RNA sequence: AAGCAGCUUUACAGAUCAAUGGCGGAGGGAGGUCAACAUCAAGAACUGUGGGCCUUUGCCUAUAGAACUUAUAACGAACAUGGUUCUUGCCUUUUACCAGAACCAUCCGGGUGUUGUCUCCAUAGAAACAGGUAAAGCUGUCCGUUACUGUGGGCUUGCCAUAUUUUUUGGAACUUUUC
């Protein structure tokens, strides 16, 4: 599907991921998988209650993520065109 | 289906008719398929033979492009005690690498470095030899419940069983044929714009031929180079043709007669014009 | 007159993608990868870049109708009026394209199209240094010839990933007309041949390393791409990766089951034949022969491909190219193979450790880039640069150091200040696009861009750095001088015809030495300019750019000549003396070992997974004495007292004052070696370099006072004088280079070649390979370079175009010239080649007169003699014993 | 008899290319493929003394699947009453 | 279908949060396609670092369904 | 590549049979040794449109379209002639000439695009109406099926495994403070 393909477009792009646990991990994306589980680098972490920390590397299971924010530029990415 | 109409432009043929015109034309065909046969015989090498005042051994001979070659410049540079003699610099060396071998190369056009070594295998002895066949002279090639798909899974074309159609042996021979045989579509050209004997003097003649023809091959090349060297481009504002402006006049009428009648009318008309 | 180039910004062709998204992919170093396409001669490389470009751009103004149909290849990247006329890539050129793989992840890729011809092997060294991975394009008919064998060995050496395109698959069927089982065997024979040379990794079509292509027909595929297009629907989605593993490799399929051994009761081919080659040949067979309507039904039914109403009225070769571009789409599987092969974690550290010194990773504050070459790109002078760290903008000011300085400057930087490097301004940055420069405001890490305003600072390469703090300047690594694979051997001595036009020539000679990296231009004392090149075609490319492009004047040009070298064949009261008897040196000379010389030609010393490169060969003197004693069996004393390895030569201190006072020698050692470098560069016979001579410093005298001013400046010309006395006493010889030859002829025409090798002087055929599946066979042999004048065209005229040879200088084979160099009575005939015993006398006597060392009226022979150096009273003592003639 | 003789060549070519062979035999088999491109010019020398019409054409069309009578007995001694 | 890529991490001490509240940090030996992760020298982190921490076992395996995120503390 | 479902049509039975919405229609198709007018060798080259600067031009930027010809470069896969000038040859004067060059032309032809004409073949109109250009449903009004079903064809489709850890066969439910 296109939504996961787009995630590949995100790769190497500062992206923000919100977990279903309520946290927020904003940082660079090292790797992604069709499962959608995403691992980040230099992520700035926001706990559900707002406490913010900084973690060198991270991996998050795909099932957990509520939504992903990807670079605005991606929007005109080549694959998207219908025809 | 074949021509556009009775105005007789833009012919379009099929494969069977094209191979049939190919087999009839064997006498007047070029019969050379690799461009590497024209190694020092192409027209770029003819221009350099003219400009450097050299003679390719089959090629034509031309006046000196720079007649003032008679002067010699005194210097230590080209002296015999300087030069090492290993290989005599043939003229073919001077034409092939013109900026290397000879000093003062001017009005010299670059030649084309070799096309890849062409091995195209034609079969001519037997029609019953198939289209795809390990020909002679080809070196041999000396070398050397787990998983299950649904049945009736097949290759892509597997519903068609014959690889070689009855026209493939002809179509590959048309594929390597020199223009225009390969085309199977094109426009009409004038009857004098087809140059039947052109390819004969554009090839090397023979060894067996006498010296009388071998000059005649050279003299026809010398004509061919001079047409290619000095192109006279037509002007675009020539909109007044002779027959078309005479057609607009009330004093000229049009009909169709036989050619031999039109020849005899012109002989009687021309005899009256002089008399 | 020079290039076909688009100069207007508005006429630059639009892309299918926006091109702004491509520039923003340059922000990410992991996203961008640099592939340089290298290969043998006429293998379809520039035509391969034709496929990438016309599938990237929506409409090209340069593309004509014979181009749009299959009639003429559009050689986009060839670009130069010189290259259009030869039909041959002469220059490095490239394009920067956004590319999407099978997984539809778009990544920016910088292509560089290296020239295939073996004289332009210097240009592919620029391509190897620039590229992350190399795409080695193989002619299927020639197979793996010897020039393929070098390119696969170089890319292993340069820590560069490899990806193989087997090209020209139409020739397998339309030219050669192989049956489909035989053609599989041809393809299997090639892949077996490349796997023998990549010792590290197996390369196989399953492994996504190998790509099938027929460029003139303009389709390419991997087997992974081909399954995902047309077989992915029919089989379940879990099966597909296991299915494509079974596709190549002698396992057979019938009615749903796979088995390795052949199927009884069934006429069966392997799976690659049944699924790939048999449908491919039916496409070739039916586009050429089948009725168009009945063909149109099969393409909808099997490939889901609609033929246009216009496409029915095509000529057969345009109709064939049209159908294959409809069946095989844009080159995703080629891009996908490039993506899957490249691993930046494996190799990117090792590559920068190969192009520069091995060290830790420089910080991101450092701008740090490698300037590959100076390019005469269309209408200007641009530097080809690749950025390894930091960010670069237009208008910046950068320290730019020539790489010939980088030996000392790195060795200084160890330091157990200021004005270190000239500073130039970044005037303009552009992305190469083949026929155009797309201007760009900034240039990020990892991408290859063109910069104007840096070519005045360097010659043949540079390093490009802007450092923030002075402490960070300690960390920075300079780039080594670039290894061009072929050493320039072919000589041309050129004098301008008009003496008043001399400085305009000197401008162009400085100008050519930038643009042509392999060229060694030197000026002799006679005012004649000497140019060293790879071969005949390389010079003919050189002189056209000299006469027509750069200096409009005309020049007088000598015949083909070659660089020689001076050696000895025996070991040799042996002493030397100056005018003022405060200094006395004695030097012995000896032939070096043949294995020793052969490994120093390979730029590294050692054997059996243990080797020491020449740059740090002094820095491990304990380890160096281990290698010299173990591998070559030298003495323990000779292992410890070696001073320096200059190119193909060695100095050993063997004296008793070193056992007395080596510290007195150590303060003068660096200028003995400087005088030693001053002697190997110009030898005693004919001012030619010295190769393969084992020097031994026998003795040294120190006068009764120490002046640091005078003793330093005096010993350097005297040691150079002393090295001549050792060499001339030691039965000197003359060396000549040997081209190795790679002849491709048809099999009946082989005795023509064998007679053609006998007409030359020192030629020998060593190996004759039956090129399988083809009527032609490969001939590998050797020829002297001084004999190889017009060798290339004598072969073709004799074989009527069915022959072709590549002359190259990969292996640095220097062979003894068969004469004796000191023959006063050698018969040198004028205007004819001298016989085989007169050769060493001839080649020296003519060389001494080109240089002006030996001056005669017409032919006066003052040979290279041991009497102008030694005292004349000792020279009469040498005559009576019979040692010196 | 070119047509069947192509079929002998084609099966004989299938030996080297698709099947494993002993080494010393193998270079002799591909040598036959090398003489093939040299067009058999080193297997075509003999004593053609008879003209094609001087040799009365008794091309004996026997096959090697016939029992061929094994006439050893006339080489013995016998007694002509003839 | 596809194996998760933990490849660089293995042999590195890693903290990971399991299901509702729990955080477990241990050396990681094995991973599978469901993300089931087996790590040795496991320790259950709590508010008081030395105090409420208790080791689990010599070898512990984790269902991939309870993993919320994985962070490797190390290189 | 079958079937089912979705989509598009379709011969349609239809809901409406209103206002609608889509696609087509508001003066043919093939031709002609027919014509006219444009156009056909140049920063690797074109034109229209929008925006900004200077003060129209020009530049920069955004956008739309590019027929024919051209890369071993040229409408022509073909190939003549003439003029001037220079340099030759022939060697009684001129003309005719010899055979290179440079610069110019002429002539036999050619592509393409519009428009007109001519010939042959045509007939559903709803081809009804009103405006106007150098061109047209160019626009408005409009009419044919028709916008929501079922049968019959085609696919820009499903990913062919539909409950057992990363998605759609449930870790859900319940109670408490503050405001
Ligand atoms: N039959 C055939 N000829 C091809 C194919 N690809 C290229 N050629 C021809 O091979 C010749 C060389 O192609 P190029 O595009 O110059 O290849 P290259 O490797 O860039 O060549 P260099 O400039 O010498 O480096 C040309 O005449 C092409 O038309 C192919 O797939 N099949
Ligand atoms: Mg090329
Ligand atoms: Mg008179």
């Amino acid at each position: 599907g296109i939504p996961v393909k787009l995630l590949n477009e995100a790769q190497g792009h500062i992206v923000s991921l919100e977990l279903t646990t309520g946290a927020t991990y904003r940082g660079k994306l090292v790797e992604s998988e069709d499962s959608m589980n995403v691992q980040l680098r230099d992520v700035i972490a926001t706990e559900p209650q707002g406490a913010v920390t900084h973690m060198d590397q991270i991996f998050v299971r795909g099932s957990q993520i509520k939504f992903i924010v990807v670079p605005d530029l991606l929007k005109n990415a080549p694959l998207f065109k219908k025809n | 289906k074949k021509v556009n109409g009775t105005s007789y432009k833009k012919w379009s043929f099929d494969l069977p008719e094209m191979s049939n015109l190919y087999r009839l034309s064997t006498p007047l065909r070029d019969e050379v398929t690799d461009k590497n046969y024209y190694y020092l015989f192409d027209k770029k090498s003819f221009f350099n033979g003219k400009a450097l005042n050299n003679a390719i051994p089959g090629g034509p001979k031309f006046e000196p492009l720079y007649p003032r070659e008679e002067e010699e410049d005194y210097n230590e540079f080209n002296s015999i005690d300087r030069v090492i003699f290993r290989v005599p610099i043939r003229s073919e060396y001077k034409v092939a690498f013109p900026h290397l071998y000879n000093s003062r190369p001017r009005s010299v056009r670059i030649p084309w470095y070799n096309n890849p070594v062409s091995c195209i295998i034609q079969n001519d002895e037997e029609y019953d030899t198939p289209a795809l066949f390990f020909d002679p002279s080809l070196n041999p090639i000396p070398h050397f419940g787990d998983f299950t798909l649904p049945e009736d899974f097949a290759p892509l074309l597997a519903e068609e069983e014959e690889l070689i159609l009855p026209n493939t042996k002809d179509a590959m021979s048309l594929y390597h044929s020199p223009f225009p045989f390969n085309r199977t579509k094109g426009k009409m050209v004038r009857a004098q714009d087809v140059a039947l004997a052109k390819k004969w003097f554009l090839q090397h003649p023979d060894e067996e031929y006498p010296v009388k023809v071998k000059v005649s091959y050279q003299k026809l090349l010398k004509n061919y180079v001079l047409n290619e060297l000095h192109p006279t481009l037509p002007t675009n504002h020539n909109k007044t043709k002779l027959l078309k402006s005479l057609k607009n006049t009330k004093y000229f009428q049009q009909t169709t007669i036989d050619w031999v009648e039109a020849g005899l009318q012109l002989c009687r008309q021309g005899h009256n014009m002089l008399n | 007159e020079h290039t076909i180039f688009t100069q207007l910004k508005k006429n630059i062709p639009k892309t299918r993608y926006n091109r702004d998204y491509m520039l923003s992919m340059a922000n990410i170093p992991e996203r961008i990868i640099n592939v340089g396409v290298i290969g043998p001669l006429h293998s379809g490389k520039t035509s391969l870049m034709d496929l990438l470009v016309i599938d990237s751009h929506k409409r090209i103004p340069d593309m004509s109708k014979n181009v749009e149909l299959g009639w003429k290849p559009l050689r986009y990247l060839d670009n130069l009026k010189q290259e259009i006329d030869r039909g041959l890539s002469i220059k490095l050129n490239g394009s920067t394209l956004l590319c999407t793989d099978l997984e539809s992840k778009s990544r920016m890729i910088n292509f560089l199209d290296a020239p295939g011809h073996v004289n332009f092997m210097d240009e592919t060294a620029v391509a190897l240094a620039a590229s992350d991975l190399v795409l080695i394009v193989i002619d299927v008919v020639e197979g793996v010839t010897f020039v393929v064998e070098q390119l696969i060995k170089q890319s292993i050496k340069n820590n560069v990933a490899m990806c193989f395109v087997i090209n020209k698959l139409d020739r397998l069927i339309l030219d050669l007309k192989l049956p489909p089982m035989d053609a599989y065997l041809k393809l299997n024979h090639i892949i077996a041949n490349i796997n023998s040379f990549t010792k590290g990794n197996v390369f196989s079509p399953i492994d996504n390393n190998i790509i099938f292509a027929s460029t003139k027909l303009g389709f390419t595929f991997t087997i992974k791409e081909f399954v995902s297009y047309y077989y992915a629907h029919s089989i379940p989605s879990s099966k597909i990766d296991d299915f494509t593993t079974r596709l190549w490799g002698s396992v057979y399929y019938h009615k749903g089951n796979f088995r390795t051994k052949p199927f009884e009761n069934v006429e069966k081919y392997p799976t690659f034949v049944e699924f790939i080659l048999i449908p491919l040949y039916k496409i070739f067979s039916y586009a050429l022969s089948m009725e168009k309507d009945k063909l149109k039904n099969l393409l909808r039914s099997n490939f889901r491909v609609n033929l246009s109403q216009e496409a029915l009225q095509y000529d057969p070769q345009p109709f064939l190219k049209h159908v294959l571009q409809l069946i095989f789409r844009q080159q995703t599987g080629l891009v996908d193979a490039i993506t899957r092969c490249y691993q930046p974690f494996e190799l990117f550290d090792n590559k920068t450790a190969h192009l520069s010194i091995p060290g830790k990773s420089t910080p991101e504050g450092t701008l740090w880039a490698h300037v590959l070459k100076t390019v005469d790109y269309g209408g200007a002078e641009w530097s080809l640069v690749r950025i390894y760290s930091g960010l670069l903008k237009r208008g910046d000011t950068v320290r730019i150091l020539d790489t010939s300085q980088s030996e000392s400057r790195q060795k200084r930087q160890l330091h157990d200040e200021d004005d270190e490097t000239p500073s130039c301004e970044v005037e303009e940055i552009g992305l190469l696009g083949g026929r155009y420069v797309y201007p760009v405001h900034e240039a990020h890490k990892g991408q290859i861009v063109l910069i104007k305003g840096i070519s005045s600072a360097y010659i043949k390469s540079a390093t490009l750095y802007s450092v923030k703090s002075k402490e960070d300047m300690k960390q920075l690594k300079f780039f080594k001088p670039l290894d061009y694979i072929t050493e320039a051997v072919f000589k041309i001595v050129l004098q301008p015809l008009l003496p008043r036009e001399l400085p305009k020539l000197l401008d162009a000679l400085n100008k050519i030495s930038k643009y042509y990296p392999g060229v060694i231009i030197k000026v002799e004392e006679s005012g004649e300019h000497v140019i060293l090149g790879n071969g005949e075609l390389y010079m003919d490319c050189l002189l056209y750019d000299l006469r027509a492009s750069y200096a409009k004047i005309e020049i007088k040009i000598s015949d083909p000549l070659t660089v020689f070298s001076e050696s000895c064949s025996n070991e040799s009261s042996r002493l030397g003396e100056e005018n003022l008897p405060g200094l006395s040196i004695s030097v012995a000379a000896e032939p070096m070992d043949s294995k020793m010389i052969q490994d120093l030609s390979r730029n590294t010393l050692g054997k059996g997974q243990n080797c020491l490169d020449i740059d740090g060969i002094m820095d491990n003197p304990r380890k160096l004495s281990k290698i010299l004693r173990t591998e070559y069996g030298w003495d323990s004393l000779a292992s410890r007292n070696v001073w320096s390895f200059y190119n193909g030569n060695v100095l050993i201190n063997d004296t008793l004052p070193d056992e007395i006072s080596p510290e007195l020698l150590s303060k003068y050692k660096e200028q003995i070696i400087q005088g030693f470098y001053w002697a190997v560069k110009e030898g005693p016979l004919a001012e030619e370099p010295i190769y393969g001579v084992q020097y031994k410093l026998l003795s040294i005298s120190v006068p009764s006072d120490v002046n640091i001013d005078v003793m330093k400046s005096q010993i350097i010309p005297l040691m150079k004088k002393a090295c001549y006395v050792g060499l001339l006493t030691a039965i000197p010889i003359l060396l000549e280079p040997i081209y190795e030859v790679d002849i491709t002829v048809h099999a009946p025409l082989l005795p023509i070649v064998e007679e053609l090798m006998k007409k030359r002087r020192g030629s020998r055929i060593y190996k004759t390979i039956k090129v399988a599946g083809t009527p032609l066979l490969e001939v590998r042999g050797q020829v002297p370079v001084i004999e190889s004048a017009g060798f290339e065209t004598d072969l073709r005229l004799s074989t009527n175009g069915l022959g072709m040879c590549q002359l190259y200088f990969w292996h640095k084979i220097w062979r003894k010239v068969p004469g004796d160099v000191l023959d006063k009575d050698a018969f040198i005939p004028k205007l004819k080649p001298a016989p085989i015993n007169s050769l060493s006398r001839d080649f020296v006597m003519k060389t001494r007169r080109r240089k002006g060392i030996s001056t005669g009226g017409f032919m006066s022979n003052d040979g290279p003699t041991l009497e102008k150096y030694i005292s004349a009273e000792l020279y009469a003592q040498l005559r009576e014993n019979g040692l010196v003639p | 008899s070119k047509k069947t003789h192509d079929m002998i060549w084609e099966k004989l070519r299938y030996i080297l290319q698709t099947q494993e062979l002993s080494s010393t035999l193998r270079e002799s088999l591909e040598t036959l493929f090398e003489i093939r491109q040299k067009d058999y010019k080193s297997g075509s020398q003999g004593l053609f003394i008879l003209d094609p019409t001087s040799y009365t054409v008794h091309t004996h069309s026997y096959i090697v699947s016939d029992e061929d009578e094994a006439n050893k007995e006339l080489g013995n001694f016998e007694k002509c009453e003839n | 279908v596809s194996t998760p890529e933990l490849k660089k991490y293995m042999d590195k001490k890693i903290l990971l949060n399991i299901n509702g509240s729990r955080k477990v940090a241990g050396i990681l030996r094995g991973y599978d396609i469901f993300l089931n992760v087996v790590l040795d020298d496991a320790m259950e982190i709590n508010g008081e670092d030395p105090a409420n921490n208790h080791q689990l076992g010599l070898q512990t395996v984790i269902r991939g369904n309870s993993i919320i995120s994985l962070e490797a503390l190390d290189a």
